[PDB]
């Protein structure tokens, strides 16, 4: 299916231009998506909602009267 | 060519056979195929009698 | 396994043995190959300290410490080699090994495939049939009486002589036969 | 595109008594979706095996 | 979580229970309490028949969001508008939630501090 | 179709909602439903012709049987083995007919969960009872019989049944 | 056709221990008085190709380069295109 | 139980995992411990979510799977890192093959297994489970990290191991094809069944932002 | 149905009267026939039974039975052709002979309209079976093991016969019809319970029951091939063909009886199923899992429940056609060692791959590997005891564990690993024994598809 | 597999490049025939780290029973091709 | 038979064995399929504590957390119509007990 | 000094681990030399027998048939009935039988009593 590659012995392989240009082709599309989906959908990963904070809120709006009424 | 052959007989012919069975015999008794009901959201039309379904309660629109 | 094992092993062996041992768990606890040279070669320091060494008593108490110490330290899932008789490929091709015999149940129409080498087997069965009867009567002559002492069997002394009891060593299957 | 849905009950075994044992296949969504899921994944491994067991 | 922690080593009676919540009348805080609206009706929330726990108070968005999702299908990325509504109303509904948490936390405190007021006032 | 009775297999009217596009993008289903049926549907439904003309060439008829009513066991003698006998066939074949009754209550309530989608546990809830009904029914006539059952053992179980109903609505009528 | 052309050896006048860690092993062997005699016949996995090591962070950034360089390109022309 | 089980299962099985010498060993330990992972996401009544871990999971360790068999049959039969040495540069697409797939594996954001177990993650975390489930789920998402580290690291970092007789080869347009395939896979299919699929869940939509986050900092 | 018995009668003129080296080729092109006229009786109604005439009847739980019967000898003639080669032409005609009038003797048990007739020619298929054990047997123990297959036996069934004389001046019949139509009650006491166990433990003891098991690993082990396949085939669903129909006078004394016999099965299917995973000899091995899946069928039939009735049946009819498959395989074994023990020869899928594929089919239906009718009648059994009780199910569940242990150990052990090296004597299977294995296994994948012919009158 | 079908030669060839590699031995007094003990003078230790790096070279380890009583490259050669079935 | 030298030119290689050797009694169960009573790297006493130690633990600790669960701090969820009593059931002609949603 | 490794009866001690064969003495030399002369002696009856081209059947070995006849068939004449027997063998096979009489007992008293008051709930329980 493919070419004659030669043992070596105690030498590096050899490799073909091809097979190169693809495993960067591919890392490069890896690390290209990531970036892309960071930039255009962030909220994903550092959220998109506040959280609020209970001990900000007054007791007008939570239904507490001064300790006397009731 | 050999893929014009496969198809025509590994995936042509079967599905005849298929739907052959499905359409005139599995389909002749009842409740052999039952289909979930199609989802009927607000503003849908139905085909067979033509009627619109209403929409909702125009909710306050913020944010 | 092609020598024939000796009654049993003198304190050379059990020592040479040992250091292969610790050699092959060393190497299994150093991956690199430097930290493997550097510990292998502080083992070989620590290991020839004894060597000039001249009693056994003492001898044979060291040795007996040193195997305390490797079975201590013998790391639990050593390095093996893929066809040794623990590897990962130990026996998988034993379902592929053929005996020879079965070839002489072929039917004729699979012989008349492959014709050459049924006449090569021909004369091989042949030179078996008269190498045999020579081999029971060299065996029967060269045995001392009461049986043999060892498993290790003599070669063939004369010009047409084959070794005895060859025809199953030389007949192996193969290693990779497919 | 819709969420369709089906059982499809196409060849009755055996009936014992008031229990009936047929042929059903279900194809709601998670049939439908682990199918094409598990063809491609032994579609690949089944190429890688082409090339893995030659000898 | 910090309630946990409160929780688990401080005083069990100084914080609510999550199982038994509310433990306090709804209206022990003001007497208005105004009700909450509910906007899809029994009948087009069960002809969308979304699931049992998604038939909140948040069902109306929903079901715009499935009315794109099955119109606008091809293009699955169409309407973000509506997924952005749903998701606000659930963040409304959780936070909703917390408020009441935090309504009855403080609530229990008060009425802590009551009771043992009318003890000391009672020993003294 | 009229192949089976649309009254004892109920099915509601099916209502379908119509196709409102939204984008101008045209859609893969739409094409792909389009090719399916012209190029399986078509030649299927020639070959029914085919086949249906065929049939229509050789028409028979074929009939269901009829079976009289005969006396059943509470009304044959102790030792009469001739009444016995028919009254047992009978009470088989009424046992048989109560199995395909459950039967199809039992397909009627799985179709209504399959068909109801996730509104199962509200829109099936007459299914639900109707099957309560008739499995009621059922387990009170033929259920601990055992293996070797028959017209006798059920009239058995019927009597007992009868007397302890008997007794129960006696004291309380008179308490 | 399978891989028989007759393949060489390389020249064991080649392997020399200089440039490796084993130089480190020799040293801190002969500190204490001692030698390695097989030092010489790993240096092929430090003498070709393998010379050079990339580190974990940098394998895990393969195709960082390409990938920016696309992505910024691609919001340039998204910016372009939405402000007109 | 179901819960209390899937935890306890990721978790040993990822601490076996942590230090195992065989690649196959290690990958089965890891596809265990995502199994444990997955009985989870049931325990806390999450099962649509447990099928689409399950969806996401079977490409990106199928290809786990076929990489480490590429490496085994190029280096004659053998599966002990201890003497696989540098591969990154001897055989590159194997290489970041590899390293696609343990970044999917571990939830990298915007990656197969993000869409998933990111998912898993913030939903144990604001349920009402068993505290040791919910701490046990987070030291099999670090030892998950851990493992795939110890992958790259024995088996493609420092210097070569293997017996001197170099057979390392990648040029065959099956193996190649094969692994291409399930590589678009767990880059992409993540996004799109998770944005082609109707909601089957109320969202998450509000977090303690240190909550949110979790997943992140303990891988 | 004298159109079946009037055939296999004459069976017996046409190999007397055969030539030298015709009798093979005539007994299996008659008995083919035979059985394929007897495929007529298949056909069952819904009501009570096909009664042919005031001697003979025939049922849906009859009719599967008198099918394997009639096609069971043909399987035995060709699986017997080997290893009578050597005899004389006589004494071939009388092995011939003997395998005839036990299909014969059969033939009529299973139809049977009378008990007493029932009983006749149930204890008169014991005298062809003892002559086959004690004279074409290779071992000298045959003898022993005949003595033991014969007094068991007649243990149980001496009581039986007094029990059924003295129903008949009590009842004044024993005619099935009229003993289902005014059957009555039992009460309990001392002379019932005794009635009881004398109409039980005739049938307990063939089938055979745990304890009473000790006959039948010496039967199989020492009979020749065809005397294995018939006894496990066939003679040990008499048994369970015997207690389904004296069960119906048995009520409502049979559950407080149940639990004696029941624990004894229940138990025992785990005891007989562990013994086969520390066995050295196949025949024994394959003898005790028959006891384990006649111990399960026994418990069906004490249950007395309509789904454990329908698992019964089922379960003898697949037990059968396995066990013979695998009787058949471990002899053809046999014929090439001579030595009867599992871990002599291994290694034997890499020499006789076809024979491999047939032991494997045969351990996965023995296995219980669904949609097999054996995994119907186990699950049948297993739903009907589980309604029983709902502790059962951890014991069955156990025997099922158990079960595939063993079966797969004998897989694994004589096909799986390295040929036994001095053993160069293993020719190529014959296509005779190729066939064989193909007749035994085909029936039961094509039973699969139509379950209610083995399901019987419950159904 | 793909792997070559590798010769005498060949195992030859790499029997002396590895001993080469020995510095304890020096390579122009080596020789096919040359015995370990007496010719090249080495201690039992050395024969041994001469198995193991044969059988790092070579990727199959020795029994140590047949590797004690290997005393010639030609000999070690021998013991490899008997194993590895070479033919020429 | 597991722990037997596995370079010894058995007979028997597979099951480990010599032609007219005595056989264990119990050699089916020792049969390298089987039960192997080889030596371990740890001591059998060891590895039984140290596994059932990690179970008892793993045990408690998650008998603990049932006991101490975890959660958020929020109240319970609110369901429109009688927190769904009409589709959660049935039974419509009851009329219910009417319970309403405290708007905060 | 190191931590001691305690053999077990599933966990035996190695080899190297024995006192034993440290404890050299001319009996045990002469004894090891004995050994290996039977197993010599053994092998070449088998060798002879194995290499021979006239031999085509199987090589019948005593020690198998030893084996399997001791297992078999030689039980029964050397039992003896002693108390050691006599108790495993009432434990081992009456013990078992009367647990599950019990536990099977106990379990349907308990339903059958449900059953008459008439508090279980067998609604749909059909099949039986
Ligand atoms: C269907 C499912 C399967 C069912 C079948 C399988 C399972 C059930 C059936 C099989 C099991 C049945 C076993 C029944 C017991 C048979 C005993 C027998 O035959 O003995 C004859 C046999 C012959 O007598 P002998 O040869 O003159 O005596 C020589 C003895 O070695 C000399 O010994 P000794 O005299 O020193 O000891 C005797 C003495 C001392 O006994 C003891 O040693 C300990 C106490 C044991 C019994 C009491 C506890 O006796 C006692 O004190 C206890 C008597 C009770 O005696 C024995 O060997 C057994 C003696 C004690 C047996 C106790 C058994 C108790 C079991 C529970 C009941
Ligand atoms: C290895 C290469 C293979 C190549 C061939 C491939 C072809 C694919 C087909 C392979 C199996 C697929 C099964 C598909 C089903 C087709 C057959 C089936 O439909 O027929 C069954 C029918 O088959 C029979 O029921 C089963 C055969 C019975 C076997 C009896 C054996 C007879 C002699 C054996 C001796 C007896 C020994 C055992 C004693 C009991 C069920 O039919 P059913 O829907 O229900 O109704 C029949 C028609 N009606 C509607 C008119 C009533
Ligand atoms: C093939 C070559 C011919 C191709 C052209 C013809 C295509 C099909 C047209 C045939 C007409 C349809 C037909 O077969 O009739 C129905 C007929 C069955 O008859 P029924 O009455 O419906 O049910 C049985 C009781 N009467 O259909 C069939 O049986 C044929 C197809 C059935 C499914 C195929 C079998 C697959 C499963 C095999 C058995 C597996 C084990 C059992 C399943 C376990 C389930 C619990
Ligand atoms: C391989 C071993 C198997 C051996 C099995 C044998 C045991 C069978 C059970 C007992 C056999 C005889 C039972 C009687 C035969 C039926 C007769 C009958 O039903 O009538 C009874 C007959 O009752 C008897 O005769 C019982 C006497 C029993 C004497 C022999 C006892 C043998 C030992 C029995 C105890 C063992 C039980 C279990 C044995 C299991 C097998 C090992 C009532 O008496 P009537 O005269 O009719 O009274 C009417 C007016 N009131
Ligand atoms: C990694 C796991 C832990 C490993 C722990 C290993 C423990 C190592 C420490 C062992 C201590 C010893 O050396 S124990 C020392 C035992 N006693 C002796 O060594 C004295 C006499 N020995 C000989 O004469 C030999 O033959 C010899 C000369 C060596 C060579 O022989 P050759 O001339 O024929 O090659």
């Amino acid at each position: 299916g493919g070419v004659h590659i030669e043992p070596r012995y105690r030498q590096f392989p050899q490799l073909t231009r091809s097979q190169l240009i693809q495993a960067e082709f591919f890392s490069a599309t890896m690390w290209f998506w990531i970036l892309w989906r960071f930039w255009h959908d962030s909220d994903a990963v550092l959220g998109h909602f506040p959280y609020p904070d209970p001990s900000q809120w007054t007791d007008e709006e939570l239904g507490i009267l001064p300790d006397d009424e009731d | 060519y050999r893929h014009s052959i496969f198809a025509v007989t590994h995936v042509l012919i079967p599905v005849w056979i298929i739907h052959y069975y499905l359409k005139y015999h599995v389909t002749a008794k009842p409740y052999t195929v039952v289909e979930r009901k199609p989802r009927i959201f607000p503003g849908d039309t139905i085909l067979e009698t033509g009627e619109v379904i209403p929409l909702m309660k125009e909710f306050p629109d913020q944010h | 396994a092609f020598s024939a094992p000796a009654a049993y092993l003198t304190h050379q062996q059990k020592v040479l043995r040992l250091y292969k041992r610790a050699l092959r768990h060393l190497e299994s606890w150093c991956v690199h190959r430097d930290k493997y040279r550097y510990f292998a070669c502080l083992m070989r320091a620590r290991f020839d300290e004894h060597k000039n060494e001249k009693d056994m008593v003492k001898a044979t108490q060291l040795l007996r410490q040193a195997e305390e110490e490797f079975w201590y330290g013998q790391h639990p899932q050593p390095y093996i080699f893929p066809e040794s008789p623990g590897g990962t490929s130990y026996e998988r091709y034993e379902c592929y090994k053929v005996p020879e015999w079965c070839l002489d149940d072929w039917h004729p129409s699979e012989k008349a495939m492959y014709p050459d080498y049924f006449a090569k087997r021909e004369q091989w069965k042949r030179l078996r049939r008269e190498s045999w009867e020579r081999e029971v009567k060299q065996l029967q002559e060269e045995t001392p009486p009461g049986g043999p002492r060892t498993e290790a069997l003599p070669p063939a002394r004369k010009e047409g002589d084959l070794p005895p009891l060859w025809w199953h060593i030389v007949t192996r299957p193969r290693e990779r036969p497919m | 595109h819709t969420g369709q849905e089906m059982i499809i009950s196409n060849w009755h075994w055996m009936t014992l008594q008031t229990v009936e044992l047929s042929l059903s296949f279900k194809m709601d969504y998670f049939s439908v979706m682990f199918i094409p899921v598990a063809l491609f994944v032994t579609w690949s491994i089944m190429e890688f095996s082409m090339w893995y067991m030659h000898s | 979580g910090a309630h946990l922690a409160r929780r688990y080593l401080g005083d069990a009676s100084k914080e609510p229970d999550p199982l038994r919540m509310p433990t306090f009348p709804p209206d022990y805080g003001f007497p208005e309490r105004k009700e909450r609206e509910m906007v899809a009706t029994q009948q087009e929330m069960n002809d969308a028949q979304l699931m049992l726990q998604q038939r909140d108070y948040c069902a109306h968005y929903l079901i715009q969001l499935l009315k794109c999702k099955r119109d606008s299908f091809p293009n699955f990325l169409a309407c973000k508008h509506e997924q952005h509504d749903w998701d606000y109303c659930e963040h409304l509904d959780y936070v909703k939630r917390m408020k009441e948490f935090e309504r009855e936390r403080r609530l229990l405190q008060r009425k802590k501090r009551r009771e043992q007021r009318e003890a000391e006032m009672a020993r003294g | 179709p009229d192949s089976w009775d649309k009254d004892v297999y109920p099915e509601p009217p099916r209502r379908t909602p119509a196709p409102a596009p939204q984008t101008s993008l045209p859609n893969p289903v739409t094409y792909l439903t389009k090719i399916f049926d012209l190029l399986v549907d078509r030649p299927v439904t020639l070959a029914r012709e085919f086949i249906e003309q065929q049939h229509a060439k050789n028409r028979y008829y074929y009939y269901h049987r009829e079976f009289r009513r005969v006396p059943d066991i509470t009304e044959c003698e102790e030792k009469d083995i001739l009444c016995m006998f028919e009254a047992e066939m009978q009470w088989r074949r009424d046992y048989k007919v109560d199995q395909e009754i459950v039967n199809i209550i039992q397909e009627r309530l799985k179709a209504c969960q399959q068909r109801e989608g996730e509104s199962y546990r509200q829109n099936c809830a007459k299914e639900l009872e109707q099957f309560t009904q008739v499995s009621k029914a059922f387990q009170d006539r033929y259920s601990d019989l055992g293996a070797h059952y028959s017209a006798r053992k059920c009239l058995a179980k019927q009597k007992q049944r009868m007397l302890a109903e008997r007794k129960a609505a006696k004291e309380a009528a008179a308490a | 056709e399978h891989g028989h052309s007759k393949m060489e050896l390389p020249d064991y006048k080649q392997w020399k221990i200089e440039g490796t860690p084993l130089e480190t092993v020799q040293e801190k062997l002969a500190a204490r008085g001692l030698r390695d005699p097989w030092g010489r016949n790993e240096a092929w996995r430090y003498s070709g190709g393998f010379a050079n090591n990339v580190s974990f962070v940098g394998a895990l950034l393969k195709g960082f380069k390409w990938g920016f360089a696309a992505f910024v390109v691609a919001v340039g022309a998204e910016y372009y295109l939405e402000s007109q | 139980m179901t819960l209390c089980l899937g935890a306890i299962t990721t978790l040993f099985t990822a601490l076996c995992a942590i230090t195992q010498n065989d690649i196959k060993k290690i990958v089965a330990f890891s596809t265990s411990s995502q199994l444990g992972l997955m009985m989870v996401t049931i325990g806390i009544n999450q099962p649509h979510l447990a099928f689409l871990h399950i969806c996401m999971h079977a490409f990106f360790k199928a290809m786990l799977f076929m990489c480490s068999g590429s490496i085994i049959h190029s280096l004659n039969d053998e599966q002990d890192i201890r003497k696989m040495g540098g591969l990154y540069k001897a055989m590159p697409f194997t290489t970041t093959a590899l390293i696609i797939g343990s970044l999917a594996l571990t939830g990298m954001p915007y990656l197969t297994g993000f869409y998933s177990k990111d998912l898993i993650i913030e939903a144990v975390n604001m349920s009402y489970t068993n505290a040791w489930a919910l701490l046990m789920t987070l030291i099999a998402t670090s030892l998950t990290a851990a493992y795939s580290t110890r992958i790259i690291f024995f088996a493609f970092l420092g210097k070569p191991r293997f017996p001197p007789l170099v057979l390392i080869n990648e040029n065959n347009p099956l193996l190649i094809n094969s692994i291409k395939r399930l590589l678009i896979g767990s880059i992409f299919a993540g996004f799109i069944i998770s944005n082609n699929i109707p909601p089957m869940t109320v969202p998450n939509t509000t977090m303690p932002l240190y909550m949110k986050m979790t997943a992140l900092i303990v891988t | 149905m004298l159109k079946i018995i009037i055939p296999t009668t004459m069976l017996l003129p046409m190999t007397w009267m055969s030539k030298h080296n015709m009798i093979w080729i005539n007994a299996t092109v008659h008995s083919l026939l035979i059985s394929l006229i007897s495929l007529s009786l298949l056909n069952q109604l819904g009501e009570n039974s096909l009664n042919f005439s005031l001697t003979f009847f025939s049922d849906s739980l009859s009719a599967p039975l008198l099918v394997l019967t009639t096609w069971l000898l043909p399987l035995m003639l060709m699986a017997s052709q080997s290893h009578l080669s050597k005899e004389t032409t006589t004494r071939k005609k009388l092995y011939i002979t003997m395998l005839i009038l036990l299909q014969l003797f059969l033939i009529m048990t299973f139809t049977a309209t009378e008990l007493i007739l029932f009983y006749i020619l149930f204890e008169a298929t014991l005298v062809p079976t003892l002559i086959i054990i004690t004279r074409w047997g290779n071992q000298t123990e045959r003898l022993n093991a005949g003595l033991y297959f014969l007094f068991y036996t007649l243990a149980g069934s001496l009581p039986l016969l007094v029990a059924l004389v003295y129903i008949q001046n009590t009842t004044g019949s024993l005619n099935f019809l009229i003993i289902h139509y005014w059957s009555h009650p039992l009460s309990n006491s001392w002379s019932n319970i005794f009635m009881w166990l004398a109409c039980i433990m005739a049938f307990m003891v063939k089938m055979p029951l745990y304890g009473l098991h000790l006959w039948l690993p010496k039967a199989h082990v020492e009979a020749p091939i065809a005397g294995s396949m018939v006894l496990a085939a066939v003679l040990l669903k008499l048994g369970g063909y015997g207690m389904m129909r004296i069960t119906t006078i048995l009520n409502p004394l049979t559950n407080y009886m149940a639990y004696p016999f029941l624990m004894l099965s229940m138990w025992g299917m785990i005891m007989t199923s562990s013994i086969c995973l520390r066995q050295t000899d196949l025949k024994s091995l394959i003898a005790y899992s028959s006891v384990s899946h006649m111990a399960l069928v026994i418990v069906a039939i004490m249950i007395q429940t309509p789904w454990s009735f329908m698992g019964a049946t089922a379960l003898m009819i697949a037990h059968g056609l396995t066990s013979s498959m695998l009787f058949c395989l471990a002899n053809t074994n046999y014929e090439r060692v001579h030595s009867r023990t599992m871990i002599l020869a291994r290694g034997l899928q890499t020499l006789l791959p076809l024979m491999a594929t047939w032991w494997l089919v045969a351990s996965l239906t023995n296995l219980a590997l669904p949609p097999s009718i054996n995994l119907i009648g186990e699950l049948f059994i297993i739903t009907a005891s589980f309604s029983w009780s709902n502790i059962t199910i951890i014991l069955m569940g156990m025997n099922m564990m158990i079960t595939a242990l063993y079966s797969l150990y004998m897989l694994i052990t004589t096909q799986r690993g390295k040929y036994t090296h001095h053993i160069n004597n293993i020719k190529p299977s014959f296509t005779r024994e190729n066939a064989l294995m193909a007749l035994h296994i085909l029936p039961l994948l094509l039973l699969t598809l139509n379950p209610k012919m083995i399901l019987g009158p419950l159904y | 597999s793909d792997a070559p079908p590798l010769t005498l030669e060949a195992i030859k060839d790499r029997v002396l490049y590895v001993l080469k590699l020995y510095d304890k031995i020096d390579p122009e007094k080596l020789s096919v025939n040359s015995h370990f003990m007496k010719d090249l003078g080495l201690d039992s230790l050395d024969q041994v780290e001469i198995i193991m790096a044969m059988e790092d070279e070579f990727g199959f380890e020795i029994p140590d029973i047949d590797a004690e009583k290997l005393m010639c490259p030609q000999e070690i050669v021998d013991y490899i091709a008997d194993k590895k079935d070479v033919y020429e | 038979q597991q722990e037997r030298d596995p370079w010894y030119d058995w007979d028997h290689p597979d099951l480990r064995l010599n032609w007219g050797e005595p056989i264990h009694w119990d050699l089916d169960m020792y049969i390298r399929n089987r039960v192997d009573t080889s030596p371990t790297p740890v001591s059998w006493n060891t590895m039984c504590k140290h596994l059932f130690g990690f179970v008892a633990f793993m045990l408690f600790m998650f008998w603990v957390g049932e006991i101490y669960p975890s959660y958020q701090p929020v109240g319970p969820k609110q369901y429109p119509y009688n927190d769904l009593y009409l589709e959660r059931g049935g039974d419509p002609t009851k009329e219910p007990e009417p319970v309403v949603h405290y708007e905060i | 000094s190191f931590p001691k490794y305690k053999p077990s009866r599933l966990a035996t001690l190695p080899a190297t681990l024995d006192p034993a064969e440290y404890d050299i003495s001319p009996e045990t030399r002469k004894a090891q030399a004995e050994r290996l002369a039977i197993r010599s002696r053994l092998k070449r009856e088998y060798l002879l027998q194995y290499n021979d081209p006239n031999r085509l059947g199987v090589i019948e070995d005593p020690a198998l048939i030893r084996w399997t006849y001791a297992r078999s068939a030689n039980i029964y004449p050397n039992f003896r009935p002693t108390p050691k027997t006599s108790l495993l063998g009432a434990l081992f096979g009456i013990g078992p039988l009367f647990f599950w009489y019990y536990v099977f007992k106990t379990d349907r008293d308990k339903k059958e009593k449900l059953i008459q008051e008439g508090k279980l709930d067998q609604t749909f329980n059909i099949s039986y």
